[PDB]
Order: structure tokens, then sequence, then C-alpha cells
RNA sequence: GAGGUAAAGCGAAUGAUUAGAAGUCUUGGGGUUGAAAUGACCUUAACUUAUUCUCAAACUUUAAAUAUGUAAGAAGUCCUUGUUGCUUAAUUGAACGUGGACAAUUGAAUGAAGAGCUUUUAGUGGGCCAUUUUUGGUAAGCAGAACUGGCGAUGCGGGAUGA
RNA sequence: CCUAAGGGGGACUCAUGGAGAACAGAAAUCUCCAGUAGAACAAAAGGGUAAAAGUCCCCUUGAUUUUGAUUUUCAGUGUGAA
RNA sequence: GGUUGCGGCCAUAUCUAGCAGAAAGCACCGUUCCCCGUUCGAUCAACCGUAGUUAAGCUGCUAAGAGCAAUACCGAGUAGUGUAGUGGGAGACCAUACGCGAAACUAUUGUGCUGCAAUCU
């Protein structure tokens, strides 16, 4: 038979009509990849943390 | 004993060039 | 037979530079990583672990975590019509700071004192940068520059 | 008729080393693996104890690295031995063991640990690594660099090491290198280690020496006979010596006879400078001029 | 055997020499470039004649050894062969391929011939004779114009024989001692390197 | 200066060369002439490589040879130019600095014969130097040494027809 | 920041390649001197040295144009000191934070019938042409790739006529 | 294909050329000097490698256990490999 | 300023051939009982600093030096190239327009800078 093998011919026609859409930036990335060690420790500072600010305002209001 | 060590690395040899007859 | 492994076509890229191969200066080895920072990415062809792959040799991007010998750089890759993120561990050999972050910031810098310098004598400051814009007049003087005449040349061979 | 083989393609292609390897002083394999750090510790060093013998003198020093250059915390010459109260086999094993604690005492005086991490204060020469005191910061940790010089069971640099873990600080070791370590019964006689550490061997030898070749010994240890300095006072030299230097390990740089600008000044009057181009001009035409004579 | 030159004309490819990938490629037809008193010094010869081309285009190794002795033919016929020094300036390198010798499929050729891709301006041939012999000279060439495809120009050259000096420069340069004879060819003196090796090479150097 | 105490030529070394064609017992015997003479245990070297004119194949024991150094070397050194009855040739010396000769039978040096070892020729090589050699040969900062402190064949000529009171010819 | 294509280079590496010149104790040979030396001479051929003509998709020091990664702030910069079981010899750091300062030129241009998000489903999955880059082939209204623009799916004015 | 040709450490420096040493010669072994890699690294080719990744020596089993994250091909599925 | 130890950048530092080097340092240098390693205390190990030397290393200077580095009314706005035309030419190819723009070549200049610690006529 024999046909067409490859192009790559309007194919930057198509992801040009609703794509080439840069990425979304947040505040606060995902932290799935990190150390496990450093994410691990990282739980109990930012615990830690939300105690010391909740006792400081408790403070502040009674 | 004791016997000297391959500092050579022509591990495949077992022949040398130049070594040419009626040179 | 087609050929589509993980090094094909980085017989060049790869490539030590003429006259430095061989062991890695040190300051390579000192340098400092934090989460956050913009690094460019050169593969080192001497150093085979923790490689990139050849799409992100001449990229730039973010460290999103730091391990003993390695840094995560987060690069955002066209897959068709939109970006997909990728998460890449590199060996710190294949990483070196990007110099776009040290113009920025001392222009930052630069507009802060500026502005207080401004405040300071209560006047004001303009912190915009400015494209090139085209040149004012002038006066050209011609005392020891008359005008020379030329014209073009008669063709010649010079074999 | 052979190929020259120097030519100009060959100096244009030439990589040259890195200066300090050319130099046949630097072994850049191992000072990557001693140096480089922990990423996840950011900018906490790692600390070196560089060790190093010339043909009269032990420099010891603790170094820590940097992309500017190395920077010394402390340094331990044996040359400061003198004022310790060893003034003579200034490179014995012993006096490397000396070296070692002085520079230990003098890094822990300068960081604060000097009450706590004492060390060991009974020599016996038994084999032991600085432990941590429990609720309290950590021992001064610091990884022995030799160079260039080969690891050898009874080398002179782990007398520098004794030193320092027995000065309290904190350096990770194995005792199959000391002098005295018996490779085939896997344990270290300790007896001769102290031997080794209060120069015993060298003692022995003049006991030895002396009544087998008296010339000899009057040639080889001529300092100790104007001094009247047998082998049986020679501990009580290193006993005491360990003493003082735990007493003061602080640095004392030698009275300076000369200010830095008069040395600067009596040094730059030799040396010869280079020329101005005019002058190599004027050399060049009269080496012309006085070629003219070999024209045949 | 041999196609029509017509099929080879124009350079299509990239060049394929012979290397270790192509090793079954015949020889070039031309195997002499110097002809005539290739010995001669360069003040015997101070007359240079170019033959150019004006095309971007492939000359056959066949077309090359056709005009080559043509050429030199002519001019050892007419002002004997000891009158002229005759160099063909083009090697044929690239190697054209032949494919017949079933249809499309597997259709890479083989080695069939070569040619030399030569471009706009590129000289062919070089002759450096007397002045005297200049009609000689041309006309031998001119000849030989007609055994190439394409358009060629007959250019005088402004300079002394093969060297890259003007027929000026070179007699300057000569008075004044900064040129040697080195069989057919010379050298010149530099300014540059071991003065001692420069002043025992160039002894009637005029050193200002 | 010249005429410095630290530019005195001696001896560096001398090589001690027999070159069996064959293994097994007579390259064991000849490894123990070696060994009688010098006093030290020898090393036997390895072909590297396989010669079927040679009738040797690649990786079997050869040759031997030893190296000596000090008074000993002087020893044996005198003791085999003895043998040469002191005349070298011009071609033996190198263009280094070295020189060597080669015995033909090993008990015209001095030693007691025995008809189990028989006799062996050998391969006499002595290398030449100045003090301060140590430098091209020790580990941490090794260098070059300068043209006038090298060895080169005039002064090893001049010094050996010096010190032995012998003849160097150039036949 | 990355790149190794165009160009360029070969008295620069690698590979190919024309020509002489001067030299050397394995010169490769012929003749002659040799009593014969193998020690000269005439010669050709080898190499070495400084040169010379011409080349490379799977060569290369150098090295574009076009094209390409990142950045140009309020989620920024700086100051102080809280949390941790991580880290440091540490009171060192790491990350996340409290509190304070820097106000519309809040930190290039131009534009923006606004930005962002979700679900679901059709048809399609034979293509072709033009310029330029480009492969096989002698070539082809041939076969095959790169980028873009078109025809297909499109009428209208021009090319008489013609996707 | 490999119990090392895997892993660690240590010592040394290959291809080749020049000048020399009984038999010994173009090729045996020995010595010095030169030697940017012109070698070697299982197998194609490219890259990489010199106080080594090459040669030699010593000790070993990380060629092990639990499973996650990530890169390439990619639909951002699988498999292989890292 | 010299020198040593440890370095950063990694030839403006390398290579060749000469010459010079006060002080200290470094070095060569002397020895083999001891730990240790060798065919060989040559390398490695240890001892003495005692017997000697700047001969060498190292350092500096010299060279129309090789190499390397930098610069440019050098070559050259050349080669190449993005973009354009119902431009030229049978074609091969070429000119023009708006832009970007080499390499070789040529000339000139230079030949390590520097951080921490210790020490020195
Ligand atoms: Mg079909
Ligand atoms: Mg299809
Ligand atoms: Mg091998
Ligand atoms: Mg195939
Ligand atoms: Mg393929
Ligand atoms: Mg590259
Ligand atoms: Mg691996
Ligand atoms: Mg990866
Ligand atoms: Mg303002
Ligand atoms: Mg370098
Ligand atoms: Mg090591
Ligand atoms: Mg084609
Ligand atoms: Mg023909
Ligand atoms: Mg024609
Ligand atoms: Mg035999
Ligand atoms: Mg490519
Ligand atoms: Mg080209
Ligand atoms: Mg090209
Ligand atoms: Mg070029
Ligand atoms: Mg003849
Ligand atoms: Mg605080
Ligand atoms: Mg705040
Ligand atoms: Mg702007
Ligand atoms: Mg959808
Ligand atoms: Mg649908
Ligand atoms: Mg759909
Ligand atoms: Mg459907
Ligand atoms: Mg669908
Ligand atoms: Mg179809
Ligand atoms: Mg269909
Ligand atoms: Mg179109
Ligand atoms: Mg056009
Ligand atoms: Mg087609
Ligand atoms: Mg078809
Ligand atoms: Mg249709
Ligand atoms: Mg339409
Ligand atoms: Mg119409
Ligand atoms: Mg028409
Ligand atoms: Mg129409
Ligand atoms: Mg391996
Ligand atoms: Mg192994
Ligand atoms: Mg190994
Ligand atoms: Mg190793
Ligand atoms: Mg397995
Ligand atoms: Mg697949
Ligand atoms: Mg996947
Ligand atoms: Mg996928
Ligand atoms: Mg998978
Ligand atoms: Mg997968
Ligand atoms: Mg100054
Ligand atoms: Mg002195
Ligand atoms: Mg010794
Ligand atoms: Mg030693
Ligand atoms: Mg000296
Ligand atoms: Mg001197
Ligand atoms: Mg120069
Ligand atoms: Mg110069
Ligand atoms: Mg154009
Ligand atoms: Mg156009
Ligand atoms: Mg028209
Ligand atoms: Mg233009």
């Amino acid at each position: 038979a024999k046909s067409k093998n490859h192009t790559a011919h309007n194919q930057t026609r198509k992801a040009h009509r609703n794509g080439i859409k840069k990425p979304k930036t947040y505040k606060y990335p995902s932290l799935k990849g990190v150390d496990a060690k450093f994410k691990r420790n990282h739980r109990y500072a930012l615990h830690g943390t939300a105690k010391a600010l909740a006792k400081a305002r408790a403070e502040k209001s009674a | 004993k004791n016997t000297s060590s391959k500092k050579s690395d022509a591990a495949p040899a077992s022949a040398d060039p130049a070594k040419a007859k009626k040179k | 037979g087609k050929s589509r492994g993980y090094r094909s076509g980085t017989r060049y890229a790869f490539q030590r530079d003429f006259k430095k191969h061989g062991a890695i200066p040190l300051s390579t080895y000192l340098k400092v990583y934090k989460v956050g920072d913009i690094v460019d990415i050169k593969a080192n062809g001497s150093i085979q672990k923790g490689m990139p792959h050849k799409y992100y040799h001449g990229k730039t991007g973010i460290v999103y975590n730091v391990t003993k010998s390695s840094v995560g750089v987060i690069i955002n890759k066209v897959v068709g019509n939109r970006y997909i993120e990728k998460r890449v561990n590199l060996r710190v050999e294949h990483v070196k700071h990007s110099a776009c972050r040290q113009e920025f910031l001392n222009r930052v810098k630069s507009n802060a004192a500026k502005k207080r310098e401004a405040k300071a004598n209560g006047e004001t400051v303009y912190l915009k940068r400015q494209a090139a814009k085209p040149r004012g007049s002038r006066i050209i003087s011609t005392e020891g520059n008359i005008p020379q005449t030329l014209a073009p040349v008669a063709y010649e061979t010079f074999i | 008729m052979q190929k020259e083989f120097r030519t100009s393609a060959y100096h244009s292609r030439f990589q040259t080393p890195f200066r300090r390897r050319q130099e046949g002083k630097t072994d850049y394999y191992q000072r990557k693996r001693l140096v480089t750090q922990h990423k996840a510790k950011y900018n906490s060093p790692k600390y070196r104890l560089v060790v190093r013998f010339t043909n009269k003198d032990i420099i010891a020093q603790i170094v820590s690295a940097h992309i500017t250059g190395d920077v010394v915390f402390t340094a331990a010459y044996a040359h400061e031995l003198p004022r310790y109260g060893i003034k003579y086999g200034l490179t014995n094993w012993s006096a490397a063991y000396a070296v070692g604690l002085l520079v230990a005492r003098r890094a822990l005086q300068k960081l604060g640990l000097d009450e706590t991490y004492t060390g060991v204060e009974e020599v016996e020469g038994e084999f032991e690594l600085t432990e941590a005191v429990e609720d309290g910061p950590r021992p001064f940790k610091v990884f022995l660099d030799i160079g260039l010089q080969r690891t050898t069971t009874g080398a002179r640099v782990f007398g520098v090491l004794k030193g320092a873990s027995d000065g309290g600080l904190y350096v990770p070791h194995s005792p199959n290198r000391f002098p005295g370590w018996d490779i085939e019964a896997e344990e270290l006689d300790a007896e001769l280690l102290r031997k080794y550490i209060f120069g015993g061997h060298v003692a022995e030898y003049m006991e030895e020496l002396l009544d087998d070749d008296e010339e000899k010994y009057k040639s080889i240890f001529k300092n100790y006979i104007e001094e009247e300095i047998e082998s049986e006072d020679v501990e009580e030299i290193y006993a005491n010596a360990h003493e003082a230097i735990r007493a003061d390990p602080s640095f004392k740089p030698t009275e300076k006879k000369f200010t830095k600008e008069q040395y600067k000044a009596e040094s730059k009057k030799y040396r010869q400078q280079k020329l101005t181009r005019a002058e190599r001009q004027a050399k060049v035409a009269k080496k012309i001029a006085e070629f003219k004579a070999q024209q045949e | 055997a041999r196609r029509p030159a017509r099929c080879y004309r124009y350079c299509k490819n990239k060049p394929y020499p012979k290397s270790r990938y192509n090793r079954a490629v015949p020889d070039a037809k031309i195997r002499i470039y110097d002809l005539g008193r290739k010995k001669a010094t360069v003040d015997e010869f101070p007359l240079c004649i170019h033959l150019v081309s004006n095309e971007l285009e492939q000359l056959s190794s066949e077309a090359l050894e056709a005009a080559r002795i043509c050429a030199n033919k002519y001019i050892t016929k007419v002002s004997g062969r000891d009158s002229f020094h005759l160099r063909v300036r083009v090697h044929p390198f690239h190697v054209l391929r032949i494919n017949k010798m079933q249809g499309m499929r597997g259709a890479w050729g083989k080695p069939h011939g070569l040619a030399a891709r030569v471009s706009i301006g590129q000289i062919i041939m070089s002759a450096r004779t007397k002045d005297s012999n200049k009609d000689v000279v041309i006309e031998g060439l001119r000849r030989a114009r007609y055994k190439f495809p394409g358009q060629q120009k007959i250019i005088i050259s402004k300079k002394w024989g093969f060297t890259p000096l003007n027929r000026d420069e070179y007699i300057a340069k000569k008075t004044n001692g900064e040129v040697i004879d080195d069989g057919a060819y010379v050298k010149f003196l530099s300014r540059k390197g071991n003065l001692e090796a420069n002043l025992q090479q160039f002894p009637n150097y005029q050193y200002s | 200066k010249s005429q410095n105490v630290m530019r005195e030529l001696r001896i560096e070394k001398l090589v001690l060369n027999i070159c069996v064609g064959e293994s097994g017992d007579r390259l064991t015997r000849a490894a123990k002439v070696l060994e009688q003479l010098s006093g030290q245990t020898p090393v036997q070297s390895k072909a590297r490589y396989t010669v079927r004119t040679f009738g040797i194949r690649r990786n079997e024991k050869i040759a031997v040879h030893v190296t000596v150094r000090g008074p000993k070397a002087e020893e044996i050194l005198e003791r085999g130019l003895k043998v040469k009855e002191y005349q070298l040739r011009s071609k033996n010396f190198s263009a280094t600095g070295n020189f060597g000769f080669g015995i033909d039978e090993h008990i015209d040096l001095g030693i007691k014969y025995d008809p189990s070892i028989g006799i062996y020729g050998m391969d006499f090589y002595v290398v030449m130097g100045r003090a301060g050699a140590r430098v091209t040969r020790r580990k941490r900062a090794r260098s070059t040494i300068g043209n006038s402190h090298k060895t080169n064949k005039e002064d090893t000529i001049q010094w050996f027809k010096t010190r032995y009171d012998a003849e160097v010819l150039d036949k």
C-alpha cells in the first residue's frame, strides 16, 4: 500500500488555538518529593509555631 | 618468590607493531 | 534501524570544553544551593550519576529539594498545548547559579537607594527603565575634520 | 630519522593541570572527598586536621575550605615545642604527639571548650575516641588530612592523630595504623604505643647504641651530651611538656626583630626587575649588528 | 558504462569522499597535477595565468585529465616542454554514485566516479611562465576551456608566479633580502621567533 | 660552581639480567646464580607477548634480574670489570650517562662452579647519577633535574676512566 | 544561560591530498672506488626539517544568522527574634513564622471584545501544494523529512485556460 | 559476557619514540630519558577518565532488605532502563 | 617584599635554553635500633639536625623564543544569514532592499593574580 510516514505540519496551529498557556503560580508549592527527613521535622516546627502564636493571641484576648 | 608486574596495558597484544621483517 | 537512547545525539552537547577536561574545580562543590534558587543546568560529561537528560542541558529552573549531593530542580516543559511541571534530581556538578537574579536584585537596591535619596531631598525620582530613545540634536565641529569626498572604486582583479 | 615531538601544536593543544597539582602538592581527589559537605547542611563547614612534615618541622593546622581560599582556625608548629620543654627531636613520633595535643588544646581554648572536653589526661596508650557529653555541645569534629604522605602502620601523622584525639578533639579514626598494632592478632599492644608516645624508642636507641658504638652515640646525640640528658629522664621531658601544653596552649608569636616594612624593604633590594620594551629592542638591534661578523 | 556529464553537473548532494565508510571507490582519472618545468625557480617564471570557474559546479576527474593533457600538449608543442609550469588547482574528492549498476527499493548507489566541486572565482588551472610566452600559454588554456562544462575565464595574475605577492612587492622583497629560494618555491623572512635562526637564514637582510 | 661537592658523580644502581630463553629448571638455576652473587632474592620477568621464533609465550617466565645498590654494587661492578680487564667501548655508554657490558660466563666472576648449575652468561648495567636524583623519584613535589646537573656520556666516560684507570675504546 | 548548523581551518589535532628544496650512522635498491672496505662517490626511493596545491555528512581550535531556557517585585527587599524530634563544635544553619520600615513611576515596551475554571460530546485519524532548508534517485507532474503559508473546506479580481 | 570485568582502599602510569646492555637479530629481557593519553577500559560507536575510570595488589559481597518520589519513551498509560 | 603550609581561579601560571638567588624557609643531604615496605632503606617507614651543599629542586631575570592571554581606522562590514519582490539568468547561480554579522589573516601589548595562617637581614 505505502502511506505517509510522519509529519509535524499543522501541529503548532492546533496547539495555539486554546493552549501554549503558562502554568499558574501559587504561593505554596507542593512539597511532594521533598526530603523525608526535612519533611518529618518541618511538621514539628510548624506545629510548635502555631502553638506559640495561639498562646500569644490568647494572652492578648483575655 | 617474586616476579615483575605488568606495568603495560597491551592485554590483547600477543605481538607488537614496528616488528616488521626485512627491516 | 532507528536509535533513540537516553544520550542519543549528545556527541557535542556533553563534550567537555576544549582543554578543560579532567578534574572539577572545587568551587563547584563549595557552592550552596537553597530551595528557591534559580540555577542554570549544564551537564558535565565526566560525572554520569545524577546527570540530566539532554532536554535539560541549557535550561534554567528553581531548586525545590536539597539532598546530600544533589538538588531537585523544577522545569516547565512544553508537552503539546500546555506545560507540565518536571522535577529533576541533579548532582551539583551539573548545576550553576543563574546570573539573571543578580542584575534584577541590584536594580531593586538601586531603586530603593534612589527613592530614599529623593525622599531625603524632598524631591521625586523615576525608577522605571526606559528603552533606548532616538538621539537629540547636535553640532558637528569641522576644525581638523573637513569632510573627505569618497567615490565608489573601479573593479579590479587581485589574483 | 624520527619526528620531532615537541611541536608548536603540541604546546598549543596542551592542557596544563591545576597549578597546585602541577606543583605536586595537592591530591585533588582526596581533597574533594575530604572537603565536600552534605548540601543539606548548607553552610556548616567541614574541618580538616592538616598534617604536614618538612625536613625540620611539623605543621598541624585546623582548616575549613572556602571559595576565596582555605581559612586557618588554629595552627601548631613543632618549632613551638621549645617553649613547652622539648628542644631536640622536633620530628619524633612523640613530637608529633605533642604537636597534636597542642593544637587540640589551642583550638579548644579558642572555642571555649577547655573545662569540657579535657581529653585523655592519663596517657596509657589505649585506643579511645572523644565521646560527647550528655546535655551539652558535641565535641569539635575534625577529619584527618595527611596529604600526599603514605599510610603506613607506624607513620608519624597518626601521632598527631592520637594527640589531637587525646587533646579533646573528636577525630574519627581506627588503631590499625598506630605503632604497636599486631596485624596477625588484630589487637593493639597499648604498652608499645604508650612507649612511642613518651619517646621510648628514641631512649632505647640511645641505650642500645651507647654500649655498641660510643663514637656514633657522640655524633648522633650531641645535644643530649651537652645538656647531660640521659635516656631515663626522656619520659619526664614529655610528661612535663604535656602538662605545660595543657596549662597554657595559647599561641605566642615570635617577637619580630624588624617591622613588616623593614623586612619588605630589605627583600626588595635583591631580585632582578624586568627590562623595559625599549631596552630589549636596543638589545635586539645590538645583536643584529653584532651578527654581521659571521657573513662568511 | 560512464553516464554523460550532464547527470553530475550540479552540487546536489553533500560531499561524499573516500573514507572508512565508503571504501570501494575507483581512482581519479587525474593523477598528475604539476606539469612542465616544475623544478624551475620562482624568478624564472614571473608571469602567472589562471583559468577561473565562473560557475558553482562539479568537474569530473575525466574532464580534469582531458583538459590537463590538452593544455600541456599545446604548450609543449608550441613553446617547448621547459617553457612553463602548469598546476591543476582543483582535486576531485567527491564520489558520484550510480544506482542501476527492483526499481527504487534499496536504491543507494555504488561509487561510479570522482568530481571536484568548484565555486565561483575558484582557480582550476594556473600556469607560470615567462612574459614572452603569454600568447602561447593563453591559447593553451583557452583550448583546455573546451574540455570543461560551464563558463571559465582566463585571467592574467597580478602576482609573481605562484607567490602571494604582487609583481612589485616581490621585487621589493627581493632587493631587500627578505626572500630565499626553497626549490620551486620561496621562504619569506619573519620578524618573529628566534632572532639568530632568522638572521642565519637571511644573511643579505638589510635591517633598518 | 662546576666544582661543587654535590655535583659528584656516583653509582645509583647496578642491574643484573640473565635472559634465559625458556621457563622451568634453567631459569631457576639462573635465579640461583643471581641470588648467590647478590645475596638478595632476584625477580623473574614474564614475556610481554608470544613469539614462536624465539620459542617463548606470553606470561611465560623468561628472564631474571636483580637490582643492587651501595658497597655491594661497587664490589660486583669491579668484580665484573676485572673479567672485562677494565676495557669498555665508547658505544657502551648511553646518551643519558648510563653504561653497561655483558659477561659470557658467571664462573669468571670468581664464584664456585657446580655441574648441576652449569654456566650462564650475564648482563651488567650501571645507572649513574649525582646527588639530588630523589627529586625525580619522591612522591610529593616531583620535578626535573637541571641541565648542568644531568648525567651525560662524556662526564660518565671521564669519571669511569678516572676512577678505574681503565680504557674506553670506540671500535 | 544553552547550542556546534552556515561560514571558516588544515605552514592547528584526526583523516585525505599536489609539488619541489635541504639534511640523517638501520638509508631500499642499481653502477663505480674498492685487494676487498661497506668506509666514499653518481643515481633513485625512504624518512626528518621548514615549506607548497587541494579536501571532509558520519573531521575540527574558532564560530554566526534564525530559532531557544530563565528573570524584570507587594507571593518584593531589608531589620528584629519565635518553632523543630532536622543541622552545627555552637547560641551554627535550614524551613515556616510574629513584629517593624519601604505607597502609587509598586520598579521596561506594545496590546488585551477581560481573566481563570469545569463537564460532555461530534467529525477526523488516505492528504496534497508553494517559497525556503533538505534526503534517495540520472531524473520525474517520483519517493521522503524541517518551518511557515495555503488548497482540501473557498467563492471574488488577475494569471486566456488551470485545486 | 562478568564473583569480577561488581564494591572499597592503596600503590603505580599506558601507546609509542630515542639512547644503551653476552648469546639477542625487525620482534625475547634489562636501564635511563622523553612521552596530554597518541593505550586501555567485555562486546557497535560516541562521550568520559592520568598521583585514574587505565595496570597491579589487599579486603569484600551494596549484584542485599522495605517501599515511596523522580527522568526517558509518554496518553505524561505500561514495559525496559536510569 | 621573600619563604613555607593549606588554597581559589586553573598556562598572563605551560614548554625550551641560559644566568642569578642576601635572611629565613624549603630542599638535597647523614643513619638503620625501633614501627613499616621493598629484588634493592631507590620509593615508602623510622632516627639524627648531628657531617656537608645551594650543585639540583624552588624562586626571580634574560629570549625580534614556542605556546598562552588581551586589544584593534587589521582583514571585513568580507564569508554567512533572517526578511522582500510578477528582480536578473535557459540554467548553474547572481544583483538589489531592510536587518544581524564571522573565522582565518595582520599588528600591538602582556607572561600569573590572589585568600588564610606562620615566619624572615
Ligand atoms: Mg497498507
Ligand atoms: Mg496515515
Ligand atoms: Mg588491558
Ligand atoms: Mg543498519
Ligand atoms: Mg539512526
Ligand atoms: Mg559543548
Ligand atoms: Mg552506574
Ligand atoms: Mg536524572
Ligand atoms: Mg518617586
Ligand atoms: Mg590548567
Ligand atoms: Mg588517597
Ligand atoms: Mg540529493
Ligand atoms: Mg580521463
Ligand atoms: Mg567551457
Ligand atoms: Mg628458547
Ligand atoms: Mg549535530
Ligand atoms: Mg564549508
Ligand atoms: Mg562546512
Ligand atoms: Mg577557522
Ligand atoms: Mg649504479
Ligand atoms: Mg538572637
Ligand atoms: Mg510581616
Ligand atoms: Mg528596557
Ligand atoms: Mg475535553
Ligand atoms: Mg469528542
Ligand atoms: Mg474531543
Ligand atoms: Mg469518533
Ligand atoms: Mg475523538
Ligand atoms: Mg494518499
Ligand atoms: Mg480513512
Ligand atoms: Mg504560499
Ligand atoms: Mg525567491
Ligand atoms: Mg513528496
Ligand atoms: Mg504516492
Ligand atoms: Mg476529503
Ligand atoms: Mg482562498
Ligand atoms: Mg477569474
Ligand atoms: Mg498564461
Ligand atoms: Mg483565476
Ligand atoms: Mg571496572
Ligand atoms: Mg574492584
Ligand atoms: Mg576498583
Ligand atoms: Mg584508587
Ligand atoms: Mg542483579
Ligand atoms: Mg515503548
Ligand atoms: Mg510514565
Ligand atoms: Mg507517562
Ligand atoms: Mg514506569
Ligand atoms: Mg517508564
Ligand atoms: Mg610590589
Ligand atoms: Mg640558607
Ligand atoms: Mg635513605
Ligand atoms: Mg620516609
Ligand atoms: Mg638552589
Ligand atoms: Mg643555583
Ligand atoms: Mg612568543
Ligand atoms: Mg611573544
Ligand atoms: Mg541574502
Ligand atoms: Mg523570497
Ligand atoms: Mg511583471
Ligand atoms: Mg546587507
